[PDB]
């Protein structure tokens, strides 16, 4: 198994709510936090996979732990509603990343965005020579639908990393007719 | 039909705060 | 309604080494921590706290950390030495404040009916007064906006 | 149900540049700017025709979306209340939508200030001070809303309306100051909203401070096209007595709800006189003799007591009187709102304690020098 500390941050915003494809939006990145998490408790139990949110705050609820049904009984009422943001909870998931255990694992992030995230061209390209410098690499998962002609995350995908970087990709996703493990299923090859 | 979805995770809240009822019982009944 | 708590330095010793760790520690200028205590009146008594390895970007200061490793099972350690002794509050250092402040007190008054800031001092050279409490109001104004809630001087002592 | 609006698509010239797009909308299943579309046709100017049609497919929002807060279900009765013109209905469906359309949000207060909005054909007082009562009831746990604070000032101000508290309309009217603090709307109607803030606090007297914020931006901005003396006989209750063809010209243009409580507004250039006369000169001679008050004040000698009597009912200055020789004492007052030009020109009084008090504390303890000991 690979060694990083791979940082979920929940989708609990206004455009991961609708019917399109389940009634419910919130199974498609519940059964994504649970598939990573159940992928890391059966990876290594070394790892501290936690929560954190993008919605108005970023919320560390429960320790960055390796323990993962309490963050599922955290799933439950994640209310899908608020400011969606994709600059901070990166950013607290590198100095939240920096309070980590007996250093044995990198920082992996993967961001749910279910949104046309309001982040500047300048914020993804300081952010992501920020993670440049920080060595780190990021799986980038579009939920829901993102504004076709992509801009945040795909940029965010083209300028950050090199010198063993190859984690940045996307897998942008439509609000077609289609069922959620299909949408989750998607973005669990190259995130 | 989404009552029985929201009365469902009160339900499994139910199991939790029950097995929180199990350890604020059993758990403050050890000490 | 706060006008005093009683403050043994005992605790505050223990702002003294840990003011002690954050000089060897690294980057960590501002000591901050979390306020033990318990309402018993307008007076109250601080007899205990603990000082919380906590990091804030200068960039977007409100970026907090409150470890739940180190507040719930301290928090069992605490309650099992005395169940009296719980929380009260948190403290950290400088005269003013913290962009991220606000939001600390908030993330315990879930956790007290009055979660109490009161912001310390490692190296005393004052005019005025020592430590000095700062309880939850909402004064907003004469306005009708959203409430505010950015916690204003209630008196305190020693 | 998609054939529903395949029907009713053209709307207007111009208009179906979003209805070849909203047909297009629900085959993509989204909802928020479909909720965007609701608000577009609030923003597009149609006269009701779309909207209540398109209640039906609502109700179908109720049934088969169920996730999308009832904001523009609330904003679409309230437009469709344009095509109805009667909401004897629109209340029992509004309730009903409010009860039928779950959300974790505040849905109480958007609906009850929906009913507060529509209240206005009720034939008023007998319904107002229950659920408008209600309101406030509910506003405080969290007014993160605030425009539920600005339609909660119409139905405050509508219940100012309901007469009985003529001076709740100015801390009413702050309320409005800051449901929204950028106006929003343009200059004219907040402006005659400026004319009828300053007659609908002034002939009404709940407050005594009434020369107080007027220096506030967003309100003399309006009043910067006001006519020109009702500033200025705002100012005469700013200053306070000393403009005598404005506290008079309340008298010579401004008629209506004058002469009711016109000597209660000369009262108050009295009990504000008090104020100026005990501010303007600081000093002593605070055992003042009636003179200026017989004379600048427009009282007569035997009056001068009930001027003091019914400010004693004031309670802002409490002077000990003099009646062997009718000289009215100056004791502690509530004295100004605001003198800028002394707050920088306070330091002949401030730098002056500072130095003065801190200079003869070193001549104590310069002269308690040697017994430092």
């Amino acid at each position: 198994m690979v060694l990083e500390s791979t940082m979920v941050c929940v989708d609990n915003s206004e455009y991961m709510r609708n019917g399109d494809f389940l009634p419910t939006r919130l199974q498609a990145q519940q059964d994504a936090v649970n598939i990573v998490c159940h992928s890391k408790t059966r990876s290594n139990p070394e790892n501290n996979v936690g929560l954190i949110t993008l919605a108005n705050d970023c919320e560390v609820l429960t320790t960055l732990t390796p323990d993962t049904g309490r963050i599922l009984s955290k799933l439950h009422t994640v209310q899908p509603k608020g400011k969606i943001t994709f600059c901070t909870g990166i950013r607290v998931a590198h100095l939240a990343l920096k309070h980590r255990q007996g250093k044995n694992h990198k920082m992996r992030i993967i961001a749910f965005v279910g949104s046309p995230v309001e982040d500047n061209e300048k914020d993804l390209v300081k952010l992501a020579k920020r993670l440049k410098k920080e060595k780190v690499n990021v799986d980038i998962i579009n939920f829901g639908e993102e504004e076709v002609n992509t801009e945040k995350l795909t940029a965010f995908v083209n300028t950050l990393n090199g010198k063993d970087g190859t984690g940045s990709h996307l897998v942008t996703v439509p609000p077609g007719p289609s069922l959620a493990d299909a949408l989750i299923s998607s973005p669990i090859l190259a995130g | 039909r989404t009552r029985l979805l929201d009365s469902e995770i009160k339900i499994m809240k139910s199991e939790v705060l029950r097995v929180t009822h199990e350890l604020q019982a059993m758990k403050d009944k050890i000490k | 309604a706060v006008q005093k708590v009683v403050v043994h330095p005992l605790v505050l010793l223990s702002v003294v080494d840990h003011f002690n760790r954050i000089g060897k520690v690294g980057n960590q200028k501002r000591v901050v921590g979390v306020l033990l205590g318990s309402w018993q009146k307008k007076v109250l008594d601080v007899s205990n706290s603990f000082a919380v390895p906590f990091d804030e970007d200068d960039k977007d200061d409100s970026v907090w950390f409150l470890d739940h490793d180190y507040l719930e099972n301290m928090y069992g350690m605490f309650k099992k030495v005395n169940a009296r002794e719980r929380i009260v509050g948190w403290y950290h250092t400088g005269p003013k404040l913290h962009k991220n402040d606000i939001a600390i007190n908030e993330l315990m008054k879930r956790y007290c009916p009055n979660s109490v800031l009161v912001i310390i001092d490692v190296k005393p050279k004052d005019l005025g007064l020592p430590t000095e409490a700062y309880i939850s109001v909402e004064e907003v104004h004469d306005d009708g906006t959203p409430t505010s809630k950015t916690f204003e001087h209630v008196t305190s002592e020693i | 149900v998609p054939g529903f609006l395949q029907q009713s698509q053209n709307s207007g010239p111009g208009q179906p540049a979003v209805w070849h797009r909203l047909e297009e909308l629900y085959t993509k299943k989204l909802w928020h700017q479909l909720t965007l579309q609701v608000l577009d046709f609030v923003q597009d100017p149609c006269f009701a025709q779309g909207d209540g049609l398109i209640k039906l497919y609502e109700n179908f929002i109720s049934e088969f979306e169920h996730r999308v807060n009832p904001l523009s279900l609330v904003e679409i009765i309230l437009h469709v209340v344009r095509q109805m013109t009667d909401p004897n209905v629109a209340l029992t469906f509004l309730e009903k939508t409010r009860e039928k359309v779950k959300s974790s949000d505040e849905a109480v207060i958007l609906c009850k200030t929906a009913i507060g909005a529509l209240k206005l054909n009720i034939g008023d007082l007998q319904v107002t001070k229950e659920t408008i009562e209600d309101v406030e009831e509910m506003l405080n746990n969290l007014p993160g809303v605030t425009s539920v604070h600005s339609r909660f000032y119409d139905l405050s101000s509508k219940y100012y309306q309901t007469i009985g508290n003529h001076a709740s309309y100015y801390k009413d009217a702050l309320r409005f100051l800051g449901c929204v603090d950028i106006k929003d709307l343009p200059v004219s109607e907040q402006q005659e909203r400026a004319f009828t803030l300053g007659l609908a606090g002034l002939l009404g007297e709940g407050v005594f401070n009434f020369g107080e914020l007027l220096m506030h931006p967003v309100l003399e901005s309006l009043r910067n096209t006001d006519r020109q003396w009702l500033i200025d006989t705002l100012y005469a209750f700013n200053s306070g007595n000393v403009e005598r063809f404005q506290t008079l010209k309340t008298a010579w243009g401004q008629q209506p709800d004058l002469a009711a409580n016109e000597a209660q507004l000369l009262r108050k250039i009295q009990l504000l006189c008090l104020m100026e006369m005990t501010f303007t000169r600081p000093a002593n001679h605070r055992q003042l003799t009636f003179e200026e008050i017989a004379k600048s004040a427009k009282i007569t000698v035997n009056e001068v007591e009930l001027l003091v009597m019914k400010a004693l009912s004031v309670g802002l200055v409490k002077g000990s009187i003099d009646e062997v020789d009718k000289r009215v004492h100056m004791t502690w007052v509530q004295p100004r709102v605001l003198d800028l030009q002394q707050i920088k020109g306070m330091k002949d009084r401030l730098e002056f304690w500072c130095t003065d008090v801190k200079s003869m504390e070193m001549l104590v303890e310069h002269q308690a020098h040697d017994i430092l000991t």
